[PDB]
């Protein structure tokens, strides 16, 4: 029922080979809806979902402006961090940033985020109170003093508590048929002989949205973790997700095992048992 | 909506 | 920091010989972002291969989906080949229709 809005920005320096590579993506829950890539032809924020296309020219120009300013600040930022960590111009470096908010099913504000990383490690983060920072080291403490002096937290908090939640609620209404749908997983079980004493049972959950799902094995109505495998949730490529779970069972005892499936799209949990 | 948030380090 | 990619090869839909579908290579949990991913048919590279836009998780590790249109047969064998700086060797994961 709960909803999220996320913007991920990545900036990779490519010494000699030119200006840094910049990539920005926008998500509403598990669905990507916008993109910006510095290497692309357009030089614009681009739609990635059919719903967001309905937005006017002022929105697309303001989104282009804000994302271009981000990529350009990252180029200055990549140079400044080389200065702070006394690093060479020969090596490749990455800047990562996450911005976004969380709303409840009723639409109320739950949480705001602003976090930055340098080379896969935490640099600086806005705390949950949206009023203080956490700096990962001495270099991130130079940035902290600047941001505290310039009142960066107050501007961010105003964007998160205002702007972020209003646009998300708007996306959820305009993108309702995709964003708020709860595609129940289509389920099935497969069977494979391992030896003539042991067999593998595989429990499948396909075409589900959102990505959150619980798949569990039971032996005679009791929790089974031993001789089990669970793959991480994967995109099918068309907006839906996939998952499977397996158990290695003794031959002839297949009927004793059940696979329990839990998803938002199911009114009651489904139980699967081999024939 | 991604707001203008170009802060320098 | 450095992180090894987790790899999954699978089709968008349950495979049916002679029916058009999509072949996927989902690479995740890696750092840095520099990665080479190829989809192979009978050991050879497929050239019209698309990928999702670069994104990352809570821990800052990246993920990407590589995909192509394909029509499975009983003969044809498919696989995904991944090269990353954390790998001592390019990882090849074979496509298994029931996985
Ligand atoms: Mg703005
Ligand atoms: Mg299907
Ligand atoms: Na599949």
């Amino acid at each position: 029922g709960s909803h999220s809005m996320r913007y991920f920005t990545t900036s990779v320096s490519r010494p000699g080979r030119g200006e840094p590579r910049f990539i920005a993506v926008g998500y509403v829950d598990d669905t990507q809806f916008v993109r910006f890539d510095s290497d692309a032809a357009s030089q614009r924020m681009e739609p990635r979902a059919p719903w967001i296309e309905q937005e006017g020219p002022e929105y697309w120009d303001l989104q282009t402006r804000n994302v271009k300013a981000q990529s350009q600040t990252d180029r200055a930022n990549l140079g400044t961090l080389r200065g702070y960590y006394n690093q060479s111009e020969a090596g490749s470096h990455t800047i990562q940033m996450m911005y976004g908010c969380d709303v409840g099913s009723d639409g109320r504000f739950l949480r705001g985020y602003r976090q930055d990383a340098y080379d896969g490690k935490d640099y600086i983060a806005l705390n949950e109170d949206l009023r203080s920072w956490t700096a990962a080291d001495m270099a991130a403490q130079i940035t902290q003093r600047k941001w505290e002096a310039a009142r960066v937290a107050e501007q961010l908090r105003a964007y998160l508590e205002g702007t972020c939640v209003e646009w998300l609620r708007r996306y959820l209404e305009n993108g309702k048929e995709t964003l708020q749908r709860t595609d129940a997983p289509k389920t099935h079980m497969t069977h494979h002989a391992v030896s003539d004493h042991e067999a593998t049972l595989r429990c499948w959950a396909l075409s589900f949205y959102p990505a959150e799902i619980t798949l569990t094995w039971q032996r005679d109505g009791e929790d089974q973790t031993q001789d089990t495998e669970l793959v991480e949730t994967r995109p099918a490529g068309d907006g839906t997700f996939q998952k499977w779970a397996s158990v290695v069972v003794p031959s002839g005892q297949e009927q004793r095992y059940t696979c329990h499936v839990q998803h938002e799209g199911l009114p009651k949990p489904l139980t699967l048992r081999w024939e | 909506y991604f707001p203008l948030q170009s802060y320098g380090f | 920091i450095q992180r090894t990619p987790k790899i999954q090869v699978y089709s968008r839909h349950p495979a049916e010989n002679g029916k058009s579908n999509f072949l996927n290579c989902y690479v995740s949990g890696f750092h840095p972002s520099d990665i080479e991913v190829d989809l192979l048919k009978n050991g050879e590279r497929i050239e019209k291969v698309e990928h999702s836009d670069l994104s990352f998780s809570k821990d800052w590790s990246f993920y990407l989906l590589y995909y192509t249109e394909f029509t499975p047969t009983e003969k044809d064998e498919y696989a995904c080949r991944v090269n990353h700086v954390t790998l001592s060797q390019p990882k090849i994961v074979k496509w298994d229709r029931d996985m």
